[PDB]
């Protein structure tokens, strides 16, 4: 049983303002478009080996459940684009997906694996960093020890924290400068 | 500040296309005002210099795709009128931006809704033409 | 042609042998790949995107900045990598709106994006710019085995900005691949993900191996002797997945894995130390008995 | 006379009145010179609104008018006729766009709108200062008509104009009549035989006595304008004499080039020299010259030595008052959508490739057969909205007839093989006429046939096999299917035949979003083209089934008998006319008319150019490009834009 | 109207003014056919011009008299949803 | 995933051919005029409190999912007739 007092009638702005102006208004917006055919779901590399199913992802937004936020399924798309190359009205099903993630990581649902990939990010510049073995790799094979990459550029770290700090992202994983690590 | 934007389209396939965008309800903004005529080919330099005299900070002209004419060649004429103006108007120091052109059909609400979004946001960058102010003196 | 060389992560971090690969197959066909220094992590796009996108367009038009300062465009292996400063390129020069929210948190390290940078991925770049006809000439060793070519995605797909033709039904690849002396095998949803886009590696881990091993299965069933790929993470998706479905699901393959770079290198009479073909989690000797 | 402007702003309800503050722009209105009645509206085009301006033209002794309501190709017309009727020249009537063109697109922006709507009501109110009296001219109506296609609009439209006593013209782009409606096998909702129904309307079509029927010919060129149109028709060389021409066949057997027969789809092979179908209606053969190799073996064969290459094609030269464009349609091509496998995979097929394979008169003998092994197949798939409801295919409209042939068919191969499987994949079920529900329940509770509500994402052919998978989520269970068959047929939407470009320029017609042809009002006028004289009917128009078709046929037939009944209508003095004291002859004029109106004539001892009023269709292209200002378009003289030019910015 | 949402009277209201005075066609408004006799080309037809209980050729149809009627019955034009007098009009553009 | 191999093609046909002559082959045969409105669903006491979805097991029948015999949720049905008395395609 379903209520009008259990719906949020906002849902669909809510997450179409989270897209605005990245990945664009227009591009969120698309999301009214649907018209739940399901060839998103069919097409969906997920949805074959899980209960995920595209278009009841939609069909939440739409209908304003925002139990889609706090649901494991939204992150189970691997964003292949295939539901975006074959809508038939035009929903850019991958952003939204995204979008949709935007307003759930806000709201606290965010994985511990993720959060982690996050910090790899902001404490060395990338998400799959440099190790001992990396550099003894790189020497045996000819290339130089270590890569010209942020990891081992201050200049270009500290570029990236006086970013991250701006956009708020290390108040969004919960990342303690003064512990260098996840609260 | 809003832009004065001037428009001339002819009565077959493009007033026919902005008819459509209205139909539609598809929303651009409300900078141009539209001039009837017939065919582009009745579009000629004195009308749009003579917008540009008068304080228009953009004109844009609108006729049939080429070939698709009601009056089968009207547009040629219009085409090879318009690409003089474009340069005639920068060795008058009026930026060849100032003036658009583009071929649109009956069927084509959207491509018209876009073309005059893109043309006002053109013209509100480029600012307010000085001609009229420069002449007043 | 001159490319500011974008890394990324996997690559200059795990599979070093597919950057000495891509190196030399690419000077060979007349490309100066110029060191593009200070570049971070792209950011991933399906990981960092859907995080906060406003994150990975600030981060992503960074690392555009680096190559625009040096005056040239930029070139990368990865289909990560390729989607996210192409898509961040393209958002960039057509959204407006998106340039100044960026240029306003650029301004603050001393950088601005002018939209004067082209994204290019080496498969692309080998198939439009240098042509196929230049790789079966540079071919010293041919590779006469049959392979299970892995598009990946982000490499063509969106096709909306992307403009590399179709993603249902592509020959690129496999006309590259077979120029090598190699045959592209169909196999069974060829063009289906790998299972690690979208940040689904780390977090849902047997939901990634449960799409590797159809992926595999596919492959094995049309007949490969191995598979080659453009997309370092589809590589490691491959080749380590492998020891992850063996101790998950206790299914064995051995299935050799070959990114087009170490396949192009071995076709181009590359030596399989430098380019690093022993270091595979799943070994690549079988594959190379066969060739 | 100075002008003595009625400026009327319409409300059209709430869809000028709620974005544009019209109480505002009739004040604003009353400000300018010239203007001394003001008034708005909640419906101009209506009963009191007519009345209030021809009351108004006489109690204020008006001498120009003014609306500013919606777009004068809806009601300029309408509006004309009124100010005529209280004695003022229809010409001294200037129409504003507040509609289409403000209060529709500025929506959220209501100031600005009425901004706009301002400007607009000067600038109209400037033109209107200047515009003259015109007599509107009239000219004859040649009581003959011309029906452009022979498919069952075509032929509804010469049988209605030729059974009223009008001299009717049929032209047909293939050998034979019928269109579409004869490469059915049945048609929905009675399942009756298509041609068996269709054959007795070619025959009376062919033998009617005011009828005119060239077949393989075409309308090359067109002329003229309202009741005096000038049309040149192509009769196409068939290379064989149509007297002499019994209709045997026996020629084919021995020609080498083997050619796609069209008529199946396809799926068949017919020879260089043919009949489209056994019941073609007129019954003689043809030779295609785009295939011919002229090695001349079917002549050893012919008996009649009807075979001449030697001949050529005829030109004729008709003269008629109405034209009616009855084209068809051509159906979609579902190559695109790749992850179907249409043209990759043997046992996926279009729905009207299945019609011929239904047809008892098909490449098959009336049997469903998969093309991969000749089998008949056991399980059956319908995937709807190929090509139509898709953004992707720039196909956004609902092809309309794809739900029922789909149902129609399904219930066709039950008949032929009751133990057959098969589903249907769909969005909606459209069964929204006359029977139309009923026959969609009848296949369901009657015939077995399944549905799937889920729009499939893609098909995957077994290679070792040929039978295909179709992948789609049932959306009624939130469950991935993934369903194997023997075949897969693709529902098909309409899109425009490939000749309609060519005969949208030859008409001087427009085309809707989807690309089909324009009628001048959805619902004030469903088969009229803005272009006088000129109609529609059938496919041509937009997707539609039979009955609607044919109606159009009739309808179009009414419209087109209106002109021709009454012998004589009025044509726009909007043309062009030569100064001769200003008029030094420089000839720049001459060439720029496509029509030829303007020439070069002595007049007083000197050279001056002259426009030939009849030839003038007035576009304005040679006053436009006058050097020396002698020529003129009433109407749309350089003066009165001159004036709408200022009008915008200030008050001329 | 859909779908393009133009007023009813747009199309409507010019096609009921042409037709009211249109030469060849004789409007019978308020009016009921009660007999039909006879067959194809020669029908022979009652028409029962129903009392309006006004004048046709005298009245303007101006509705000062609506304003003074006492009597309230539903209108039948608005569905019962609306109140007419018993002199009434159907609608405004009628 | 459903495939092809895990459905009982027949079970629609098999569920008329037990319902004929008891309650009768055009009583049972009915069930082939469901177009799926839910409105058997929306009228269900006893889906108001359990995962039993009425219209979901006429679905299951017409698509041919075997589980639906071996299901608890035919046996949730209360044969109150309130689906019966609304169904706007007559089905029993
Ligand atoms: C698979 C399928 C099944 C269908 N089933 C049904 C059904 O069961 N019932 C139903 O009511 N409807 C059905 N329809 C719709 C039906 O086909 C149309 O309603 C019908 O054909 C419309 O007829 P038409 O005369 O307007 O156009 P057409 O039938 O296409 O005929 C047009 C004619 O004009 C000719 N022509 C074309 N170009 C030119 C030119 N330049 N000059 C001269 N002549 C030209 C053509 O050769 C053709 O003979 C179906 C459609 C499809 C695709
Ligand atoms: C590669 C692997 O990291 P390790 O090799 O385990 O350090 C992996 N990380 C990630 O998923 C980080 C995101 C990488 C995104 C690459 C986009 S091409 C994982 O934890 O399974
Ligand atoms: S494919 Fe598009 S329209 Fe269809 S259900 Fe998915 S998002 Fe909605
Ligand atoms: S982008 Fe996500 S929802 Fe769409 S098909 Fe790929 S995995 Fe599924
Ligand atoms: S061309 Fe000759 S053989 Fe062929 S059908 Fe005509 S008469 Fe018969
Ligand atoms: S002449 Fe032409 S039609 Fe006759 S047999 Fe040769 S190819 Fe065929
Ligand atoms: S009629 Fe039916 S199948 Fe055809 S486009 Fe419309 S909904 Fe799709
Ligand atoms: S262009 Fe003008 S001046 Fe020249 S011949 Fe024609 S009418 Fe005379
Ligand atoms: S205005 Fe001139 S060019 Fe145009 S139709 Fe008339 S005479 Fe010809
Ligand atoms: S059709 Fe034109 S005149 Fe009539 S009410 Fe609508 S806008 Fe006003
Ligand atoms: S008062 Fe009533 S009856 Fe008399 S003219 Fe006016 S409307 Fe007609
Ligand atoms: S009410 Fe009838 S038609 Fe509707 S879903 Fe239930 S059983 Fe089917
Ligand atoms: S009869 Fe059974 S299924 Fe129908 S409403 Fe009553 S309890 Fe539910
Ligand atoms: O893992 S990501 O989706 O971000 C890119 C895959 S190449
Ligand atoms: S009529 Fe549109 S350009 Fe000539
Ligand atoms: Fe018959």
């Amino acid at each position: 049983m379903i209520y009008s007092s259990d719906l949020n009638k906002n849902l669909a702005s809510q997450i179409i303002e989270a897209g605005t102006p990245i990945p664009g208004d227009d591009v969120v917006s698309s999301l009214k478009a649907c018209y739940q055919c399901g060839t998103c779901t069919g097409s969906c590399p997920s949805g074959r080996r899980t209960s995920y199913r595209t278009r009841k992802v939609i069909r939440k937004a739409l209908l304003g459940m925002d139990d889609v936020l706090d649901s494991d399924d939204i992150w189970k798309c691997t964003t292949c684009y295939t539901c975006y190359e074959r809508c038939p009205r035009d929903v850019k099903v991958t952003e939204i997906i995204k979008t949709i993630r935007n307003l759930a990581a806000q709201k606290g649902n965010m994985a511990k694996a993720h959060k982690m990939t996050a910090m790899y990010v902001l404490k060395y510049g990338h998400a799959v960093p440099a190790n001992k073995n990396t550099a003894e790799l790189r020497k045996s094979i000819g290339l130089s020890e270590k890569a010209p990459i942020a990891q081992f550029s201050e200049k270009d770290l500290n570029e990236m924290n006086t970013l991250i700090k701006e956009l708020g992202f290390d108040e969004l994983i919960g990342f303690d400068w003064e512990k260098g690590a996840l609260k | 500040w809003e832009p004065k934007i001037i428009g001339f389209c002819c009565n077959w396939c493009t007033y026919g296309g902005a008819d459509t965008a209205g139909v539609g309800r598809m929303q651009y903004p409300p900078s141009i005002r539209i001039i009837r005529v017939m065919c582009s080919g009745r579009i000629e330099p004195s009308l749009i210099l003579k917008a540009f005299k008068e304080g228009a900070d953009g004109v844009f002209v609108g006729g049939c795709h080429l070939g698709d004419c009601h009056y089968d060649s009207g547009n040629y004429k219009w085409q090879r009128r318009v690409m003089m103006l474009y340069e005639l108007l920068e060795e008058l120091g009026i930026e060849k931006e100032r003036l658009n052109h583009e071929w649109i059909s009956a069927s084509e609400g959207e491509k018209f809704q876009n073309t005059m979004k893109d043309f006002y946001n053109k013209i509100e960058a480029l600012g307010p033409c000085k001609l009229k102010e420069e002449l007043d003196k | 042609m001159k490319y500011a060389f974008f890394l990324g992560c996997i690559m200059p971090n795990r599979y070093a042998g597919v950057e000495a690969a891509t190196r030399t197959v690419m000077e060979k066909l007349g490309v100066e790949l110029v060191d593009m220094t200070g570049a971070s992590c792209c950011p991933a796009p399906g990981v960092f995107g859907s995080f906060d996108q406003k994150t990975w367009l600030t981060l992503a038009a960074r690392n555009l900045c680096i190559a625009e300062e040096m005056g040239v465009d930029i070139v990368t292996v990865c289909n990560g990598c390729y989607g996210s400063l192409f898509e961040a390129a393209h958002l960039l020069h057509d959204n407006k709106e998106a340039l100044n929210f960026v240029n306003e948190k650029l301004d603050k390290v001393g950088k601005e994006y002018k939209g004067n940078v082209k994204v290019r991925h080496f498969a692309e770049l080998i198939y439009n710019d240098i042509g196929v006809d230049k790789i079966a000439e540079k071919v010293e060793r041919p590779l006469n085995i049959n392979v299970g070519v892995h598009y990946g995605c982000h490499f063509l797909k969106p096709t909306d900005v992307k403009h590399l033709g179709s993603a249902e039904r592509p020959v690129m690849l496999d006309e590259i691949v077979e120029a090598t002396g190699a045959k592209s095998v169909p196999y069974a949803d060829k063009m289906m993900c790998c299972g690690a886009g979208g940040g689904v590696r780390a977090r849902e881990l047997e939901l990634s191996l449960d799409m590797t091993n159809e992926k595999i299965e596919n492959m094995i069933k049309a007949g490969a002797d191995c598979t080659v790929n453009v997309c370092p993470f589809c590589h490691l998706q491959f080749d380590r997945g492998q020891i992850e479905i063996k101790e998950k699901f206790g299914k064995e393959y051995n299935f050799p894995v070959l990114h087009l770079s170490q396949l192009l290198g071995l076709a181009m009479g590359m030596d399989p130390k430098d380019l690093a073909l022993s270091v595979h989690q799943i070994s690549v000797d079988p594959l190379l008995k066969k060739i | 006379e100075e002008p003595r402007i009625g400026v009327y702003v319409c409300h059209c309800g709430v869809n000028i009145g709620g974005t544009v503050d019209c109480p505002d722009v009739t004040e604003f209105a009353k400000t300018l010179k010239n203007v001394v009645v003001a008034r708005d509206y909640k419906y101009m085009c209506a009963d009191p609104g007519q009345e209030m301006i021809k009351k108004d033209i006489k109690e204020h002794n008006l001498n120009r008018v003014v609306v500013a309501a919606c777009s004068p190709r809806l009601h300029e017309p309408t509006f004309r006729r009124c100010v005529a009727e209280a004695g003022l020249n229809p010409f001294l009537f200037e129409f504003a766009n507040i509609r289409e063109h403000c209060s529709w697109v500025h929506m959220h922006e209501k100031e600005k709108a009425t901004e706009k709507a301002k400007d607009l009501v000067r600038m109209a109110v400037a033109k209107a200062r200047l515009l003259e009296p015109l007599e509107f001219i009239k000219v004859g109506v040649t009581q003959r008509a011309l029906v452009i296609g022979g498919g069952v609009a075509g032929i509804q439209t010469a049988l209605d104009l030729g059974d009223m006593g009008f001299e009717t013209i049929l032209v047909e782009k293939t050998p034979s009549v019928g269109g579409r409606m004869a490469q059915l096998d049945k048609t929905f909702p009675t399942n009756d035989c298509s041609i068996c129904i269709l054959a007795p309307k070619m025959v009376d079509v062919a033998k009617h006595p005011n009828v005119k029927l060239y077949a393989y010919s075409e309308v090359v060129d067109v002329q003229g304008y309202v009741g005096n149109f000038k049309v040149k028709i192509m009769k196409k060389a068939r290379y064989i004499d149509e007297t002499k021409c019994t209709g045997c066949g026996q020629c084919s057997e021995v020609c080498p080039i083997d050619v796609p027969n069209e008529f199946d789809m396809g799926i068949g092979m017919r020879k260089a020299i043919y009949k489209p179908f056994p019941q073609a209606v007129p019954a003689k053969y043809t030779i295609d010259k785009e295939h011919c190799i002229e090695c001349g073996l079917c002549a050893k064969v012919c008996g009649p030595n009807a075979i001449d290459f030697d001949q050529e094609p005829e030109i004729i030269e008709a003269e008629v008052g109405t034209i009616i464009c009855a084209i068809g349609y051509d159906a979609f091509d579902p190559t695109v959508r790749e992850e179907y496998g249409y043209g990759v995979y043997d046992n996926v097929v279009t729905a009207l490739e299945l019609e011929r394979m239904i047809n008892a008169s098909g490449p098959t003998g009336g049997k469903v057969i998969r093309l991969s092994d000749g089998q008949k197949p056991k399980r059956i798939a319908f995937i709807q909205c190929v090509g139509s409801r898709d953004a992707k295919v720039g196909n956004k409209y609902c092809s309309n007839v794809c739900c029922m042939y789909a149902m129609k068919n399904s219930q066709l191969i039950k008949e032929k093989s009751p133990d057959t499987e098969i589903d249907i994949y769909y969005m909606d079920i459209r069964a929204f006429s006359k029977g139309y529900e009923e026959f969609y329940e009848r296949s369901a509770k009657q015939y077995g046939i399944k549905f799937m509500r889920g729009r499939p994402s893609q098909v995957i052919e077994d290679p070792e096999t040929g039978n295909l998978v179709v992948r789609a989520e049932d959306t009624l269970l939130g469950e991935i299917l993934e369903k194997e068959y023997d075949l897969v047929v693709l529902s098909v939407g309409m899109v425009p035949t490939k000749s309609a470009d060519e005969v949208q320029k030859i008409l001087g017609i427009s085309r809707t979003p989807d690309q089909f042809f324009m009628e001048a009002h959805p619902k004030l006028r469903p088969v009229d083209t803005a272009t006088d004289g000129v109609y529609l009917a059938g496919a041509c128009q937009g997707p539609k089934d039979i009955p609607a078709s044919v109606a159009q046929g009739s309808a179009a037939a009414s419209r087109a008998a209106i002109p021709l009944a009454k012998g004589e209508v009025e044509v726009e003095p909007i043309i062009a006319s030569v100064d001769a004291e200003i008029c030094g002859g420089c000839g720049v004029c001459v060439k720029q008319c496509p029509y030829g109106a303007p020439r070069l004539v002595e007049k007083d001892g000197k050279v001056v150019a002259e426009v030939i009023s009849a030839l003038c269709k007035g576009c304005g292209t040679c006053p436009a490009g006058c050097p020396s200002g002698a020529l003129e378009q009433d109407h749309f003289k350089t003066i009165q834009l001159f004036k709408q030019i200022e009008g915008m910015f200030r008050d001329t």
